[PDB]
């Protein structure tokens, strides 16, 4: 581990508290897109799911990720929101 | 220093369409980078005469 | 630096330095034979030869410039199928055959070969051009495998999965992609998306 | 420095 | 209306009938009015093959008539001195004009005037490019570009109007453009003109950074002489009064971060307005809003001026803008360098949120590799997405490998012939290989290297050397010996911080001594090693095979690379013999620079240097006399001769294979071999301690226009070497060389600038407190030893 | 390495009289290679001249011997605005945006005014004012008595101008003036209010083609001379281009009787009809010799080149009359033909009186 120089690896989407608290269930995609911005990853194995992973590790430890998974359906309307602000 | 009469490409890893599981689908192929099967009796590599034709 | 010989003397000369495989000399004859008669009854034959010679003398930027110009003024020509092949070779001769440099060339080479087999399936060059597309796909897939790889080391797990995702879209049948799948699974597992991880785990365990 | 330098290798 | 039965052609030469048809909207059989014909003509022009076209109705047949642009059959030059026929030929193909293509006849005078601006950039304003086009029997043209470039134009004055608080000279002092260069001298910019924008930018900052908040550059005229050989430049300015900062009122789309921006804008009331502290603030905000996802935060600052109390209330407007995501980072032009080679210099993570900086930071981090000639960014919105972008870096690749040769000429060195070959990017892998040799009066060095700058993704390098050094001690102003060493080191380089680095590596050395003229100290070391050669001749040999663990730490927070005016530099090297070596020692050396300016303008810097060295043996052995610490000359304590400080040779009586002619010898049998002879030949020690104190000042007789080019100082240098294993008792007569309280002090005056022969540095020191046997040397210098 | 045009070699002239150097006086270092307007000026058998550094001497017009010894430095002064002397004052413009007026008496400073940029233009004294045309357009008019800035007429300027900002002529309480864009403008001497402003200069292309960085008024016609532009005769009232000719210069021409004598930008001398501007003769044996402004002395044309050679052209045919190396320093600052005397300042400040 030592004390090398690690240059802040950000990954995925940026999620405020005053933004997750804005998507209610039963919204369109176009509405959630406008609410949070397009996701960066979206399940490509036959399941309209949207992963907002908000991953942050700066210089040396304190790696921080919040996974915000929004399950849709055949139509295009939010049916389940899944939010875990940490990893443990 | 560049290529004159090479044949290195003939050993390129073949294309075998990936079998999908059940209750799952592979992402949807872009028709970009897709090669039609051409019932080809023509030569390959150093065996093909790449000289310009003529007539009359 | 050719003297004002009769044109036939210059063709017999050039069309002799050529099967003698001395290119830079057959050029200096044709290269100047062209600027003498840039149009003529058989000054399209002079242009194809000039492109053959440029290719083999590894004068690659003059092969493309002369093919492009040739197509632009003769897209009708009965030999146009051959010039597309030579454009295919040219661009493919600027690539790697250890392949992870700007694929501007492999991509652009994959285009000219595709145009050839799409528009001329019964061309004499079609099958050789096909075996090149199969190389040039693995080549282009391998480039994306390479960037996937940098980002697995850097620990930029999103860019990993997104890069492998697009690899399944664009180059799925390629051998380079089967190899990329366990990079994808890892990026998922590293991001605690053990749900999606298991999804790729079973695409691996279905294939080779 | 002194003298010169060629950049072509 | 009108119906067309056939389409018939007159004037097709190069263009195939088929190429004509495939660009005509009106087809065979179509029903066409004079409107769809005007569309066809209009279209055949858009191809670029034709000079004149006219489609005409000929009964039932549409008739197309063309005159094709002539084919370029040669491009001769004849007149170009300043630009080679090849560099122009290449630039013309980039503009469409090449041999085998057709001449854009209406762009000839465009081609002409197009090349004038190439010549107006350098300053060749008298220049000219005509173009003689000669027709040839079969619709061909011979393009001959007749050049007549002129006397390059030189700038005879840089004036400043309105400057009241600063003489027009002090201001010009800091411009890249100069009204006069000197010789017989300072390497001190040219005297030509171009892009003066950026030199007005330094004139703003000189004024703004001193509280002239209302300062304004009214106009800047740029004159010629009628003969177009001389160039004048006036920048007319209006000086504000000096304004003290009152407070900062922030106002805009702060994205609810007023909490963290209300103290980034907290400034102690009283201090003068400070045009850089302002742009720091602005950047700290853009760096905070950037820290929180926002790609392109705008921040402006228009000072509310109040001439009553003479104060400025800075009104900062924030505007965090939007948030974009990087779909991909892509590289174009990396045709040799590996994809990873550029991508690892990216401070922008792909598949993450955009930073207007981290994309620019990753471009400065790219050209500073110097693998690429040009580096351009391009952020493209991904099609079908309002907030996804691709960041493209378009590189042009540079020839990386080079042959290098450099003569410098210093006193404590002689003539340095540094020379060697280097490949900075081995087959585009970031790997550096090279064979450097340096040749001194005392040294012939020659090493071969292979370095990986990213052994680890975070920047850790693994560099391997393989060296060969022949040291001739009597040319280095030491007791006469000959060391002929070689070996190999692998070294990890850890980047730690923007200012700090660690080195650690293992090493092998083969020291092969010979020609050791006998003296006590050199010989005390040798009994320790278990070698008892001859006290009374100069025909000896010691083979030593050492294995070393090397380690180092360097810290550089100097403000400026050239003439530092602030901050310290601290280097610390040390080694030790891993068990299994012939020798058994540890060595530790440590240098220190510390600059401390006393005035705001920073032309009164106080330089405090210190050098420290110490080592000894472990297993009853001693530190090799070649791993010794010396102290004298320019690098260390000035006023004194090179290496002349510390222990001296206590010589045995002997004879060498010299065959004593009519020369001066030290403790030779041939001249009277009593017992031991005290000498003023130096050997240095295993314990150095030099420490200087230079007082850098303005240079007080030279024109203010370029006085800051030359740097005078007043130094007080002091130093000490000593021998710790010196038997002070057994040699009761000879001076106590384990006593370090023998402080040699000197005082002089330094001068350095950059002459055409290279970087210069003079010193002139009278040693006031010199001790027994110390050779003085008052005037010393280097000419960029390299 | 090589200038684009061979400096036409010294014309090999059979002199028809003996050009002599009545007297000679060195004033400081001179103007040097610094392109200036600074000429000497002659008033009441007393000659006033100066050098760039700020030394201003007054000499006798006969013996060339000093009278008063004052200079204007602390640091140089950068005098450039040709010496002009009217009322009891010596006017000199300084490239440090200063205009000095010294008493013709002792030589003490009468007044000194901070103008709106470098005072390159020869100060003109008309009505009760001093017209300075500076290097950032500003055509300021200072009060002759005290030097207070009466008014400022911001002429705008191109990216790239030449140097010698045009000195205005005056007629009927208006000031006619050159501009650095091709446009000769006319203002009022009470307020500086625009009246007309006519473009005189032909443009070329998207390169850098320029116009004029001094006109003369006779019988309600105004003549002026752009760089590339044109020699045009303008209606003094309207400024409507009466006739134009495709000639150009930066060296104020001179209109005598019925002819326009003129030294263009390739140094080729010529005389035209005042009428339509149709050409009389051409003397292109002095091409590119970097000739000075012309002057009339005893029915002869008196020029001077870069190599301190005075020439003497005959006004009626265009053939040379005489020649003389006067000062190897070089010539630039305009001659002077006033009070039967002929003065000229070589670059290093030497003031020659030519006679015989």
């Amino acid at each position: 581990e030592r004390v090398v120089y690690r240059p802040d690896i950000n990954q995925g989407n940026y999620l405020t508290a005053n933004d997750v608290s804005k998507i209610r269930v039963g919204m369109t995609q176009q509405q959630v897109a406008y609410a949070l911005g397009t996701p960066l990853m979206s399940d490509p194995f036959g399941t309209n799911t949207w992963f907002y992973v908000f991953r942050q590790q700066p210089g040396h430890e304190g790696v921080t990720q919040q996974t915000l998974t929004l399950t849709f359906n055949s139509s295009g309307v939010l049916t389940n929101i899944d939010n875990k602000p940490a990893l443990s | 220093r560049q290529v004159s009469g090479d044949e290195a490409y003939l050993e390129a890893a073949p294309l075998a369409e990936l079998h999908a599981p059940a209750g799952m689908i592979l992402p949807v192929t872009s028709g970009d980078y897709a090669i039609p099967v051409t019932n080809g009796s023509g030569a390959v590599g150093k065996a093909l005469d790449i000289r310009p034709p003529a007539q009359p | 630096e050719v003297p004002d010989n009769p044109p036939n003397e210059i063709y017999a000369t050039a069309q002799q330095k050529l099967q003698d495989g001395n290119w830079r000399q057959a050029i200096t004859q044709l290269e100047a034979l062209d600027n003498r008669y840039p149009f003529g009854p058989y000054s399209q034959q002079v242009q194809l030869d000039l492109i053959y010679a440029y290719y083999k003398n590894a004068d690659l930027p003059l092969a493309q410039a002369a093919i492009d110009r040739f197509i632009r003024l003769n897209p009708t020509h009965p030999n146009i199928d051959y010039v597309m092949y030579m454009r295919g070779l040219t661009n493919m001769a600027l690539d790697d055959s250890r392949s992870d440099r700007d694929p501007q060339h492999a991509r652009a080479a994959f285009s000219d070969f595709s145009k050839l087999v799409r528009g001329y399936p019964n061309s004499q060059y079609t099958t050789d051009a096909t075996k090149r597309l199969v190389f040039l796909k693995d080549r282009l897939a391998k480039y994306e495998y390479s960037v996937a790889e940098y980002y697995t080391e850097r620990g930029a797990w999103v860019a990993v999965v997104n890069r492998v995702e697009g690899m399944l879209r664009d180059y799925p049948d390629t051998q380079a992609t089967r190899d990329a799948l366990p990079l994808m699974e890892n990026a998922y597992r590293q991001m605690q998306m053990n749900a999606q991880a298991e999804k790729v785990a079973k695409i691996i365990a279905a294939n080779s | 420095n002194g003298m010169l330098s060629l950049g072509v290798s | 209306g009108f119906v067309v039965k056939d389409i018939h052609f007159e004037g097709l030469q190069r263009v195939a009938v088929g190429a004509a048809l495939l660009s005509m909207p009106v087809r065979t059989g179509d029903t066409v009015n004079d409107e769809d014909i005007s569309n066809t003509i209009r279209a055949l022009f858009a191809t670029g093959n034709f000079e004149d076209v006219r489609v005409l109705r000929d009964g039932d047949t549409l008739l197309v008539q063309v005159k094709e642009r002539p084919t370029i059959a040669s491009i001769t030059f004849s007149g170009n001195k300043s630009v080679k026929d090849d560099m122009l030929k290449q630039n013309l193909e980039a503009s469409g004009v090449r041999v085998g293509e057709s001449l854009d006849r209406t762009t000839i005078a465009d081609i002409e005037k197009g090349l004038e601006d190439f010549y107006y950039s350098v300053g060749k304003y008298s220049a000219s490019v005509k173009a003689v086009v000669t027709p040839l029997p079969r619709n061909r043209v011979d393009l001959k570009l007749v050049f007549q470039e002129g006397v390059s134009a030189e700038i005879q004055q840089i004036n400043i109007v309105g400057n009241h608080a600063f003489t027009t000279d002090e201001l010009i002092s800091h411009f890249q453009l100069r009204d006069e260069v000197p010789w017989w001298v300072v390497g001190d910019r040219k005297y030509q003109k171009q892009k003066l924008a950026g030199d007005l930018e330094t004139l703003r900052s000189y004024y703004l950074d001193r509280g002239y908040a209302r300062f304004n550059i009214d106009s800047t005229q740029v004159s010629l002489t009628p003969d177009k050989k001389g160039i004048y430049v006036t920048v007319n300015i209006t000086e504000g009064d000096q304004y003290k900062l009152s407070g900062v009122e922030v106002s805009g789309n702060l994205a609810g971060h007023s909490a963290e921006i209300e103290q980034l804008t907290k400034i102690e009331p009283g201090e003068l307005y400070n045009g850089t502290k302002v742009t720091k603030m602005e950047d700290d905000i853009k760096k905070l809003l950037g820290r929180y996802g926002y790609a392109y935060p705008r921040v402006q600052s228009m000072p509310e001026i109040n001439d009553a109390d003479k104060t400025v209330k800075l009104r900062v407007n924030v505007d965090a803008g939007n948030r974009f995501y990087v779909r991909k980072i892509r590289f174009e032009g990396n045709d040799t360098s590996k994809d990873a080679v550029l991508r690892r210099e990216m401070r922008q993570m792909e598949g993450a949120w955009l930073g207007s900086d981290l994309v620019d930071q990753g471009k400065e981090r790219l050209n500073r590799l110097g693998f690429f000639e040009t580096v351009d960014t391009d952020t493209q919105r991904v099609p079908g997405s309002p907030d996804q972008v691709d960041v493209v870096y378009k590189v042009k690749e540079r020839n990386t490998g080079s042959f290098n040769f450099g003569i410098g000429y210093g006193t404590e060195s002689g003539v340095s012939f540094q020379a060697g070959v280097q490949q900075d990017n081995w087959l585009g892998t970031g790997y550096a290989v090279g064979i450097n040799g340096t040749k001194n009066d005392y040294q012939t060095y020659a090493e071969l290297s292979v370095t990986n700058p990213y052994f680890t993704v975070d920047g850790v390098s693994l560099g391997g050397r393989l060296f060969y050094n022949d040291f001739q001690a009597d040319d280095a102003d030491l007791s006469d010996y000959t060391n002929k060493s070689y070996g190999t080191d692998v070294t990890l380089g850890f980047p730690i911080n923007e200012y700090n680095s660690l080195r650690a590596g293992l090493g092998y050395v083969h020291n092969s001594l010979s020609n050791m003229q006998p003296q006590v100290a050199m010989w005390r070391y040798l009994y320790s090693m278990g070698e008892h050669p001859s006290t009374s001749d100069q025909d000896n040999s010691f083979k030593t095979d050492d294995f070393t663990f090397n380690y180092g730490w360097t810290y550089n927070k100097l403000d400026r690379g050239y003439f530092p005016t602030d901050g310290s530099r601290v280097n610390l090297t040390g080694k030790v013999t891993i068990p299994g070596s012939d020798n058994e020692y540890y060595k530790v050396t440590l240098d220190t620079a510390t600059y401390v300016p006393i005035d705001d303008d920073h032309k009164w810097v106080v330089l405090g240097r210190t050098r420290w060295g110490y080592g000894d043996g472990l297993g009853g052995k001693e530190m090799p006399f070649y791993e010794n610490f010396y102290a004298g000359g320019s690098s260390t304590v000035r006023g004194f001769q090179s290496n002349t400080i510390g222990p001296k040779a206590v010589y045995f009586p002997h004879q060498a294979s010299n065959y004593d002619p009519d020369y001066d010898y030290e403790c030779a049998t041939q001249d009277g071999a009593k017992d031991l002879c005290k000498s003023d030949d130096a050997v240095g020690g295993n314990a150095m301690a030099v420490a200087s104190l230079e007082f850098i000042t303005p240079t007080p007789f030279i024109s203010d226009k370029y006085a800051n080019s030359v740097r005078t100082s007043f130094f007080w240098d002091m130093g000490t070497v000593w021998d710790t294993n010196w038997d002070s008792s057994q040699y009761s007569g000879y001076p106590d060389w384990s006593d370090p309280s023998n402080i040699r002090m000197s005082a002089g005056i330094a001068l350095q600038w950059m002459s055409p022969l290279g970087p210069l540095v003079f010193s002139y020191a009278q040693p006031f407190k010199k001790y027994d046997g110390d050779k003085a040397e008052q005037f010393q210098f280097n000419i960029g030893k390299t | 390495e090589e200038d684009v045009v061979k400096m036409s070699p010294l014309p090999t002239v059979e002199n028809q009289f003996t050009p002599t150097t009545a007297w000679s006086t060195s004033v400081g270092s001179g103007i040097g290679n610094f392109y200036s307007n600074l000429h000497p000026a002659l008033a009441d058998n007393v000659v006033y001249a100066a050098d760039r550094a700020g030394l201003v001497k007054a000499l006798n017009a006969d013996d060339g011997k000093e009278i008063w010894s004052v200079s204007l430095a602390e640091e140089p002064a950068l005098l450039s605005g040709g010496v002009t002397v009217s009322g009891g004052h010596v006017y000199i413009g300084s490239e440090k945006a200063q205009v000095y007026a010294l008493n013709t008496s002792d030589g003490t400073v009468a007044w000194q005014t901070k103008v709106a940029g470098e005072a390159l233009s020869r100060p003109v004294v008309s009505d009760g004012l001093v017209l300075i045309h500076t290097s950032n357009g500003q055509l300021q008019a200072l009060n002759e008595a005290d030097g207070a800035v009466k008014w400022t007429v911001n002429l705008d300027m191109p990216s790239l101008s030449l140097r010698g900002e045009s000195a205005p002529t005056t007629a009927f309480g208006a000031a006619v003036v050159g501009g650095d864009n091709g446009r000769v403008s006319a203002v009022l001497m009470e307020q500086g209010q625009m009246i007309w402003q006519q473009r005189i200069s032909q443009a070329t292309g998207s390169t850098e083609i320029d116009r004029l960085s001094t006109p003369v008024v006779v019988n309600g016609v105004v003549f002026a001379l752009a760089y590339n532009g044109n020699l045009t005769a303008l209606d003094l009232r309207s400024g409507q281009i009466m006739w134009k000719r495709e000639l150009g210069s930066v060296n104020d021409f001179i209109v005598d009787g019925n002819r326009i004598y003129l030294v263009d930008q390739n140094d080729r001398v010529m005389a035209l009809t005042i009428d339509g501007g149709v050409t009389l003769w051409t003397q292109s044996d002095l091409l590119h010799r970097l000739l000075t402004s012309p002057v009339l002395y005893n029915g002869n044309l008196v020029v001077g080149d870069s190599e301190g050679y005075l020439h003497w052209i005959n006004v009626e045919d265009g053939r040379f009359v005489a020649q003389q190396k006067v000062d190897s320093s070089g010539f630039q600052t305009e001659p002077v033909a006033a009070d039967g005397k002929l003065l000229i300042q070589a670059k290093d400040g030497t003031v020659y009186s030519i006679t015989r």
